[PDB]
């Protein structure tokens, strides 16, 4: 459609707002990132395509803590990504400041989810050029994992991807019994279904991202150590053989 | 945002205003007001276009509004842009009174709204008011007085002047028939009668007059019933018929 | 927002938004008001789409304090806000001035308010005549007010769908001493013009105003009513 | 401390002022002017706290001469002073009061001679004749023995003698020179200035 | 009630010789009867030129050091040059007369040398009144060491005596004697001297011991 | 030719012109070079003359202390955003008494520049940054640009001819860490000539460098103070 | 409130709606200034059923300056009261009176904010300001849409305003300056250049050394027309 | 806070070999009354840094709320920078400074402990912004009974080491018991090192009333 | 129809482009810097005799060691000028002290880009200014001459031209400058090169010149010390 595609104030006459799609585009165009609900936490992986050797490991870093116990992991217009960490980090801080303990992760994806929902509705303002997945680990709420689109949409996942292999990554998921496995295995099985969905003939070479939250953390977001990372992913490299 | 913008403030290509010009056009549509000045009084007289046998007629008036003590106004086009212009003349009026306790002067009132409609042609993106009023009144300055006024925000004082439906043939027909510093208000009346006669299309339900004089130091605005209107009407069918025979 | 007129004037010199919005009122669901010696009537068709609708939920035929009341044709959304702000402006008169606001007075006040939608930043104006009936000084009133916020009082008129025929059906047909008996019958039969099916005590509504006040007619009313035509 | 006087006639109005300006203990000047030119046919007499006095009269002054310049003609007397209680009574209740005594003489075609009254509260009062000041205890009395409304102005200079030679004899304050003006049909009129001993 | 000042005392000198000018100051920083701390001196190093004694309320030297070091740099940034001394002392009257009707408890001494190479001390009180001086006292013993200076370096009340200037062997000297008078009659004065001296080559400190009671 | 003019409008094509628009900016703005080793980071600027009458546009700006810039771009975005960096650091002297990370500020630069990007009747900064600085994590080159996206380097340059100098400094990125400083701006020296054309090269008048690290402060050399650096090696 | 950009520029560096602002000065009726030694003088171009004092194109801003106008009479109106708030408001800040070349400043000043703040169009009037300075020198400036001012011996604005600049740039001569009655001599040729026979459809006023405005009537107009016609013959 | 309800008594710091320590008793008193007799007035800022506080409880509770947030605030990015001793004490000078300054002061004394970079650090900050360094503090009445001892100590024997430190410290919440109204004999000691911040307590000093038979 | 705030695909903003597009029609100007002073000349393009030509004010004193002259727009410099003329007496005041060229030519160049539609204050800016401006005095760095345009770009310049003739005055001045020059040979080389791009012939009425140096303030020639000057 032309004509109606300009504003999110402007409908089309088959009923879609074009200018939230488009955003959506603009995600489907970036590059891949995953993540996966254990049985004790929540894992994080992420295909971050290197434009130049020129730059240092651990730029642009699609991987974020927006508290403590919660990580973030984006995809698609990443200026547009950091304003939302940003706007995360607040909303979980507001939250500490008026009821004194850690913000639930389905409560911080619905807060953020409302603030990406109000950009869909105006001519002012333009939506978010990006999808991110909240992650937490919990003694009580246990193991948790939120998707958030251009649109505002929040759902629960137990496995979740987003970006240019957003539905290639997703049947590979659906092969692992993630409910059964926990975070110690599941590191590995998550760099695995990067290099694979990384097309390496189109794109240049790329970094794994790799951060996680659960039981090993203590509720915590860290990054996954070098220990770790270099395991999986020198089981991704033989593992494709 | 931009590309839905009107733009109602700002110049044309030919070094004028498009809005101010097309609300203009939209009072040439609307009902014959005119007014006239005289030695002992001023008159407004004006076609009145709310005309239904089921019509109610709770107002002493239709199109003319009292101002002030000693002033009042008749318009000319969106009858609800005249209800807002109004209600601000009489809050001028009042703000004016409440200042320097005497009733305000006729050109000054008149300015004062005249202001606040050129305003609306130069800033604020907002479509103008699409009135011209008609004001008549006394102060102690310049005694009996009519003015003029339109959306631009400009205003001028008229001996005898029209707006409306047949505004310019009203006009030239004024013109004609007007002898400056001669007119009584008696004689006055029979020339409103005389240029509604021409320009509508005459039963007194359809005009509506009002007359504002001195009387005894204080100044009496009435509008006229409706017997004071049907005599006048016969006698210039009257004086009509009498003319056409000799 | 926006802090620019969406109603602005064509070079023939009319404000196009206005004449679009009695489109939608001439395009509405059609009432009738009716002013008799001792007193006053609004009716109008409340005809929905399906035996599903509950009738006694939502009404057209609102009261605005305990002596006016109030009846539209066409956006029944825009309607609403109107009632709101009407019934607001009758306490903000009342908590002033401690009287009944005069009805000439309530419609002036909400005119301004339908004035200010067609010419105020980034809005279209309201799609919506109204009808306002009252009781001021020991006597009925009746008024219109429509998108412009031009007002009209009226002994009678129709209004939406076949408002031409009801108007020239009410001019013949009213007598400028009714009797309130009689208005109420003589609203019904100006509805049943532009009817389209078998008329019920449910498919329409009706209120009246009198010395004791506004109020909405129930249903068995109607019918009592309804019963001899 | 300061001292202004008005006596309003048949068909004009004497005013006067002192001419001290103190501060402390001193005289700072002898020469001082307290009348303020409305208009041609207006003057605004003016006494009370130092800088608060020159600060309202003159916003006045210059919004009396913004009406002649926009209108094409002056303020009336009775248009001017109710101006100025205007001001003065909405400063009363904020954050800037003026504490400001004052007198409006003029002189209206129609109307003919007019005389105001003013105090910082901002009551008006036309008077036949009034006085501002500690002085005004002294000489208001002379003013309602000799004052009859068919006074003749050189009878009222005379009357005016009577009490500024009364503040000379009985008031503590110095006061050695006064201001003098009438106001007419042919406006404002600077007279001789009633000096001492 | 709530009192948003405290006095913490302490005295501070300054000196312009015709090569070189010192900013010298005690370290003792006290509050009531008690002893904050011994080693709190109130010289405050601006620019490799310029040198300010700061005394008083303790609040506000922190903060008024703070903005003085801050706006140092935003002069630097749109000018691309150092703030002379003169400079300074002018932009300072301006900051202290910011706070007008809430002042700065801030005794300010400024000392350094002008662009003509000389010494230049620029005497402040609170609120941002100021004047170049050859010498200038300020603080708790601005009084004992005051009408010293007014002696000694004035030259005032003497005769037969030829005027000759102040060599800086002298005038370090001088600092040392008066701010031991002060320590022996003030209670605010006390522990230890901070001396910092200014001449074109740079700004060098030394620290002479005081009474410490 | 429809989603051109206002920086809200997303494309059919999932783009924001309007970003990629202020991205030229940059481009047709003329070359600089930022590296950086183990102990410095230096930055290096070729100063764009008006006409040859006319003295050289000046290329490299100061920060703090710790940091200072580079530009590309238009000049008043370019000190509009000097500024904020310079309120930014003395901020962090006047609240922590403590040198701004830099990282923390180049994140800073990405919220700021990110906010009009988003808003309508406003546009993206028109201007990219390279931005060297040292602290307790050591040496740094940080890239900015319009998009407000924010880039941590071994080194980078932007401008015009820039491909040039980018493809000079991938070869030699082992060798930067391990050189000392007269190594370190003579490899970035050779990384902006290769922008230039062969006719042309390196004079005292159209470069500026500017140096920071462990030791020294963010220092900047223009005239004479150049003239050390270049006399080493001059040919092609 | 409205934060539009009205007044831009184009492909080609112009400021559109100023230059139609232009437009609408060169449509507004001729008006005219002259100098002198003694005197200063303006005039304006010309329906039998109006009030003259309504529609007057004249107007004192102070006791000591005056001005006149030519475009649109509303946005004039405006600029004159402004301009008369801002003459007192001069006497309030610093005492002394306003000089003709500062009140044109401010009138400059305050056209060339409505050329370049946002939702408002410019101001669609030239003025022609005139008056006498505290030492007592004459002097006649203009300003125009823009907001830009200059000094003049003599100038015109309106319909024609070339034809009659074109006139006044060859009879500005040191002979028609000398008295006061050839000075408003010189201002009435130059109205009877663009006026379709003049006398009754001229607006005319003075200003001399210490005395205020003057506005002349058309029995002192008609006056002046018959000192012009006979001397043209010999 | 212009009138305080819950007022915490002095708060102890002194210098040591490789580290700092901090003492301050567990009473929250209300005027005379001590209402709350196990409420803990120091707080683990980060691994660097410890803070304690006289002063009232609600206006140390909202800055531990604060400084914590700010603590997680730092930690979430992970870039190996933190806020050192001296950085929180320059801030904590600052937000009292600025809340004095209008004039709604958060009603306080507070003490700050830290390590880091091989040298210890001890820095005082009150409500109205005075703030400063010294080998050892003691705020509100301990300034006038134990900061005596702790300089009479720090003359004889400039650098102590951690037992003799700590055995110092027991030995001024002894006097402050004794001779402080408002203390109480529950407190808490609070040390920091390489190691990080370790709060030990609640303690108990022995006391000796053998001189009320004399 | 677009905003004032947006990007070319060249990289660049249409209003500042455009901006720079309004500086050819106006009146050319030129400024040549010399170790013993900085002169300042520019062309009045008189249009009528009745004018008077002392009331064409494009050279003015800023301070009494700078001058400033203009081409474009001469409306829209003034608010410029007063803005510089401000800004070194609100440094008078809280540094006592002269600022720089450089500093007062910064400070002017901040104003440049502050215009937009959304999020904008009552007073602020719809356009850019579309005025040239040649600055040029004597600070503590010798005698210094800068240029500003509608971008916000400003640069040192030993000599430079701007208006309509600013492409072939350029040129000429690229043959006639020398470095270590006479102040003197300066002020007669604008002269030389106004005369040409005028072809009004110029005269004392037509122009205006003005200088400064170290030891004198800012001096604008009279019609006897042009008279003087004129042709040689
Ligand atoms: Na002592």
């Amino acid at each position: 459609g032309t004509g109606y595609d300009l504003s999110a104030s402007t409908f089309s006459p088959d009923g879609r707002v074009f200018q939230v799609e488009y955003a959506m585009k603009a995600v489907e165009n970036s590059s891949t990132a995953i993540g996966i609900r254990c049985k004790d936490g929540v894992v994080f992986g992420v295909e971050k395509l290197v434009l130049s050797k020129l730059y240092e490991e651990g730029s642009n870093k699609r991987l974020f803590n927006v508290d403590r116990h919660v990580g973030m992991a984006v995809a698609g217009l990443l200026a547009d990504a950091r304003s939302l960490a940003d706007i995360a980090r607040e909303e979980a801080s507001n939250f500490r400041s008026n009821f004194g303990y850690n913000i639930p992760l389905k409560h911080l994806a619905d807060r953020v989810a409302m603030y990406v929902h109000a950009y869909t509705l105006y001519s002012a303002v333009r939506p978010f050029g990006c999808s991110f997945m909240l992650g937490s680990y919990s003694v009580n709420d246990g193991a948790q994992l939120y998707m958030i689109d251009p649109s505002g949409v929040s759902y629960g996942y137990w496995g979740c991807a987003i970006g240019k292999a957003r539905q290639a990554a997703k049947t590979e998921i659906e092969k692992l019994q993630m409910k059964e496995m926990t975070c110690r295995d599941i590191v590995k099985e998550v760099a695995k279904i990067i290099y694979i969905v990384h097309d390496e003939v189109k794109d240049k070479a790329f970094e794994l991202e790799l951060s996680w939250v659960g039981e090993l953390t203590n509720g915590r977001h860290e990054i996954v150590p070098k220990d770790i990372r270099e395991e999986a992913e020198k089981y991704a490299k033989e593992s494709l053989k | 945002s931009r590309r839905y913008d009107s733009r109602t403030t700002i110049f044309s290509p030919e070094g004028r205003l498009y809005q101010v010009e097309y609300a203009m056009e939209a009072i040439g549509h609307a009902g014959t007001c005119l007014g006239i000045l005289a030695n002992d009084g001023v008159l407004l007289a004006a076609e009145r276009r709310n005309i239904h046998k089921l019509l109610d007629e709770v107002f002493f008036s239709e199109k003319i509004y009292k101002l002030n003590e000693d002033m009042a106004c008749s318009v000319a086009g969106i009858t609800s842009d005249a209800n807002v212009l109004t209600n601000e003349l009489r809050l001028i009026a009042q703000r004016y009174l409440l200042q320097y306790q005497e009733p305000i002067p006729c050109e000054q009132l008149v300015t004062a709204l005249c202001d606040i409609k050129q305003a609306y042609t130069q800033f604020g993106g907002k479509r103008p008011f699409g009135v011209s009023l008609l004001y008549i009144g006394w102060d102690k300055h310049y005694g009996f007085q009519l003015y003029q006024s339109d959306p631009s925000g400009n205003y001028g004082g008229w001996k005898a002047t029209c707006i409306g439906n047949n505004s310019a043939a009203a006009v030239s027909m004024l013109k004609q028939d007007y002898k400056e510093g001669e007119m009584t208000l008696k004689s006055a009346l029979a020339l409103a009668i005389k240029v509604l006669n021409k320009t509508m299309d005459l039963s007194a339900e359809k005009v509506e007059i009002a007359t504002l004089t001195r009387e005894n130091g204080k100044t009496v605005i009435r509008v006229l019933k409706q017997k004071e209107v049907e005599q006048l009407i016969k006698k210039h069918e009257e004086e009509e018929a009498k003319a056409e025979r000799e | 927002g926006y802090s620019f007129s969406l109603t602005t004037f064509s070079p023939s010199g009319k404000l196009v938004q206005i004449e679009y919005a009695l489109a939608a009122v001439a395009g509405g669901a059609p009432s009738v008001g009716i002013k008799a010696a001792n007193g006053v009537v609004l009716a109008t068709e409340k005809k929905q789409k399906s035996i599903l609708y509950d009738e006694r939920s939502v009404h057209k035929v609102e009261p605005i304090t305990k002596h006016i009341g109030l009846v539209y044709s066409g956006m029944g959304p825009d309607y609403r806000v109107l009632v709101h702000r009407a019934r607001k402006l009758a306490q903000q008169y009342y908590l002033v001035y401690q009287e009944p606001i005069p009805t000439a007075q309530l419609v002036q006040r909400v005119a301004s308010v339908m004035q200010e939608y067609t010419q105020s930043g980034g809005v279209r104006p309201f799609g919506v005549s109204l009808l306002i009936c009252g009781w001021n000084e020991g006597r009925p009133y009746l008024f219109q007010s429509d998108p412009s916020g031009a007002y009209f009082a009226w002994k009678a008129t129709a209004m939406g769908k076949n408002y031409v025929n009801g108007k020239t059906f009410l001019e013949k047909r009213y007598n400028e001493d009714l009797e309130l008996e009689d208005a109420i019958h003589t609203a019904i039969l100006t509805l049943k013009e532009s009817f389209e099916g078998q008329m019920t005590e449910d498919n329409i509504e009706v209120g009246i105003c009198n010395e004791a006040g506004f109020r909405r007619l129930t249903p068995t009313e109607v019918k009592d009513y309804l019963a001899a035509i | 401390m300061e001292y202004l006087i008005g006596i309003q006639g048949p068909d004009y109005v004497l005013v006067a002022s002192d001419r001290v300006a103190a501060s402390n203990i001193v005289q700072m000047k002898d020469d001082h002017d307290k009348m303020f030119k409305m208009s041609e046919k207006i003057l605004l007499l003016c006494v009370g706290e130092a800088g608060d006095t020159v600060q309202f009269a003159e916003y006045i002054q210059k919004n009396v001469q913004l009406y002649k310049m926009r209108n094409g003609y002056e303020l009336s007397p009775t248009a001017a002073a109710n101006f100025t209680r205007r001001n003065l009574a909405d400063c009363l209740r904020s954050r800037t009061p003026y504490h400001v005594n004052l007198l409006l003489a003029g002189y209206d075609e129609h109307e003919g001679p007019a005389l105001y009254y003013m105090d910082y509260l901002a009551a008006l009062a036309k008077a036949p004749f009034a006085a501002h000041g500690y002085g005004a205890f002294l000489t208001l009395s002379i003013l309602d023995r000799y004052y009859t409304p068919t006074i003749s102005r050189e009878r009222a200079v005379e009357l005016l003698r009577k009490c500024l030679e009364e503040l000379q004899k009985r008031f503590i304050l110095n006061l050695p020179t006064f201001s003098v003006r009438i106001i007419d049909k042919n406006g404002i009129h600077d007279l001789d200035n009633i000096s001492f001993p | 009630r709530f009192s948003p000042y405290v006095f913490n005392g302490g005295t501070i000198l300054a000196i312009a010789g015709e090569d070189f000018a010192i900013v010298a100051s005690d370290t003792r920083l006290s509050e009531g009867f008690s002893i904050h701390t011994r080693d709190s001196p109130k010289c405050y190093k601006l620019t490799d030129k310029t040198v300010i004694g700061c005394s008083g309320f303790h609040g506000d030297c922190l903060t008024l050091t703070k903005i003085i070091e801050a706006r140092l740099k935003m002069y630097k940034h749109s000018n691309n040059k150092a703030m002379t001394t003169g400079a300074i002392a002018a932009m300072l009257s301006t900051i202290l007369y910011s706070r007008r009707f809430f002042p700065y408890y801030v005794y300010n001494i400024i000392g350094g040398l002008d662009e003509e190479g000389k010494g230049a001390v620029y005497s402040f009180d609170p609120v941002g009144s100021y004047q170049r001086d050859s010498f200038k006292a300020g603080g708790s013993a601005s009084a004992m060491l005051q009408p010293l200076l007014d002696n000694q370096v004035g030259f005032k009340n003497m005769q037969n005596v030829e005027h000759v200037p102040l060599s800086l062997d002298r005038a370090m000297r001088l600092v040392k004697d008066v701010f031991i008078s002060a320590a022996e009659r003030d209670v605010y004065t006390g522990d230890a001297l901070r001396i910092c001296i200014v001449t074109k080559e740079g700004i060098r400190e030394e620290t002479v011991s005081l009474r410490k009671d | 030719n429809q989603y051109d003019n206002d920086v809200t409008v997303w494309s059919p094509q999932g783009r924001i012109h309007q970003i990629e628009y202020a991205m030229e900016a940059v481009k047709q703005g003329s070359a600089t070079v930022g590296l950086k080793s183990k102990t410095h980071a230096v930055l290096v600027a070729l100063k764009r003359a008006q006409s040859e009458l006319a003295a050289h546009q000046k290329k490299i700006l100061h920060v703090d202390n710790h940091i200072g810039i580079s530009i590309a771009g238009l000049t008043a975005d370019a000190r509009l955003l000097c500024n904020f960096m310079r309120q930014e650091c003395l901020d962090s002297r006047f609240v922590f008494d403590r040198p701004l990370p830099v990282s923390r500020l180049v994140s800073l630069i990405g919220s700021k520049t990110q906010i009009p990007t988003q808003r309508y009747g406003r546009r993206p900064y028109g201007v990219g940054l390279l931005i060297a600085g040292y602290d307790d994590m050591g040496p740094h080159i940080f890239q900015t640009c319009p998009s407000a996206n924010y880039f941590d380097c071994r080194a980078m340059s932007i401008g015009a001819r820039s491909q040039s100098a980018r493809t000079y400094l991938e070869r030699h990125m082992s060798e930067f860490m391990e050189c000392n400083l007269n190594e370190l701006v003579k490899h970035g020296l050779r990384a902006l000539r290769e922008t230039l054309p062969a006719e042309q090269d390196l004079t005292t008048k159209n470069v500026s460098i500017g140096i920071v690290g462990k030791d020294l402060e963010f220092t900047i050399y223009d005239d004479d103070d150049v003239s050390p650096f270049l006399e080493g090696l001059e040919e092609r | 409130s409205y934060d539009r950009a009205i007044t831009v520029f184009s492909p080609d560096g112009h400021l559109f709606q100023v230059e139609y602002a232009q437009e609408a000065v060169k449509k507004g009726s001729t008006a005219v200034g002259v100098r002198g030694r003694d005197i200063v003088v303006l005039g304006v171009e010309k329906a039998k059923l109006q009030d003259e004092r309504t529609v007057r194109k004249i107007c004192a801003l102070d006791d000591n300056v005056c001005m006149a106008f030519a475009g649109l009479t509303a946005d004039a109106r405006i600029v004159i009261n402004r301009a008369r708030v801002e003459c007192q408001s001069h006497r309030l800040t610093v005492e002394d009176p306003v000089t003709v070349e500062y009140i044109t400043r401010y009138i400059a000043s305050l056209k060339q904010r409505y050329t370049q703040s946002n939702g408002r169009r410019p101001f669609g009037i030239s003025a022609l300001i005139v008056g006498f300075d505290f030492d007592g020198t004459p002097r006649l400036y203009q300003t125009d849409p823009s907001g830009t001012y200059h000094a003049w011996k003599a100038n015109a604005i309106g319909r024609g305003a070339k034809s009659v600049r074109e006139f006044l740039e060859k009879n500005y001569t040191d002979e028609a300056i000398e008295t006061d009655d050839l000075t408003i001599k010189l201002v009435i040729k130059a109205l009877l250049e663009v006026v379709q026979s003049g006398g009754k459809n001229i607006e005319l006023a003075v200003m001399r050394r210490d005395q205020s405005l003057k506005i002349l009537n058309p029995e002192e107009i008609e006056k002046y027309v018959a000192e012009i016609e006979k001397e043209k013959e010999e | 806070t212009q009138n305080p309800m819950v007022t915490g008594t002095s708060v102890l710091g002194v210098k040591f070999e490789g580290g700092v320590v901090i003492a301050a008793d567990m009473l929250g008193s209300y005027g005379s009354l001590a209402r709350f007799r196990n409420i803990s007035r120091i707080m683990r800022v980060n691994n660097s840094t410890m803070l304690g506080a006289s002063g009232d409880y609600a206006d140390f509770q909202y800055l531990k709320q604060v400084l914590g947030q700010m603590v997680i605030d730092e930690e979430l990015l992970g870039d190996g920078h933190s806020y050192s001793p001296r950085a929180i004490h320059s801030w904590l000078t600052r937000a009292m400074y600025s809340r004095r300054s209008k004039m709604n002061p958060l009603w306080n004394t507070m003490v700050i402990g830290g390590y880091a970079d091989g040298e210890s650090f001890l820095g005082y900050v009150d409500m109205l912004g005075v703030a400063y360094e010294a080998p050892s503090l003691a705020t509100g009445y301990g300034a006038y009974l134990a900061q005596p001892l702790l300089r009479e100590v720090l003359e004889k024997q400039p650098v102590l080491s951690q037992t003799e430190a700590r055995d110092l410290v027991e030995r001024c919440m002894r006097v402050l018991y004794y001779r402080d109204a408002r203390s109480y004999n529950r407190f808490q000691i609070a040390t920091v090192t390489e190691k990080g911040v370790e709060i030990e307590g609640p303690l108990s000093t022995e006391t000796n009333w053998d001189i009320a038979h004399m | 129809d677009r905003g004032v705030n947006t990007f070319s695909p060249e990289g660049r903003l249409f209003q500042v482009e455009y901006a720079i597009e309004a500086i050819k029609l106006g009146s050319t100007a030129i400024g040549i810097q010399t170790s013993e002073g900085v002169c300042l000349a520019v062309e009045k393009r008189i249009t009528s005799p009745l004018m008077e030509p002392s009331s064409i004010e494009k050279i003015v004193e800023i301070d009494a060691h700078i001058g400033c002259a203009m081409s474009g727009l001469i409306a829209d410099a003034k608010t410029l000028i007063d803005k510089a003329r401000v800004e070194t007496q609100n440094h008078w005041f809280t540094y006592n002290e002269t600022m720089t060229v450089e500093s007062v030519t910064q400070a002017v160049s901040n104003l440049a880009l502050q215009f937009g539609e959304e999020d904008a204050d009552p007073g602020a800016m719809s356009r850019p200014f579309g005025v040239a401006l040649l600055f040029g005095g004597v600070d503590e760095k010798g005698p210094q001459l800068f240029h500003m345009d509608p971008s916000g770009t400003f640069v040192q310049c030993d000599a430079r031209a701007i208006g309509s003739a600013s492409e072939g005055a350029q040129s000429s001045l690229q043959e006639v400058y020398h470095k270590s020059m006479t102040l003197k040979e300066a002020i007669k080389s604008s002269l030389i090169i106004l005369k040409q791009v005028m072809e009004e012939k110029l005269n004392a009425t037509n122009i205006e010149l003005a200088t400064v140096q170290p030891g004198q303030n800012f001096h604008m020639f009279t019609k006897e010390e042009l008279e003087e000057v004129i042709k040689d």
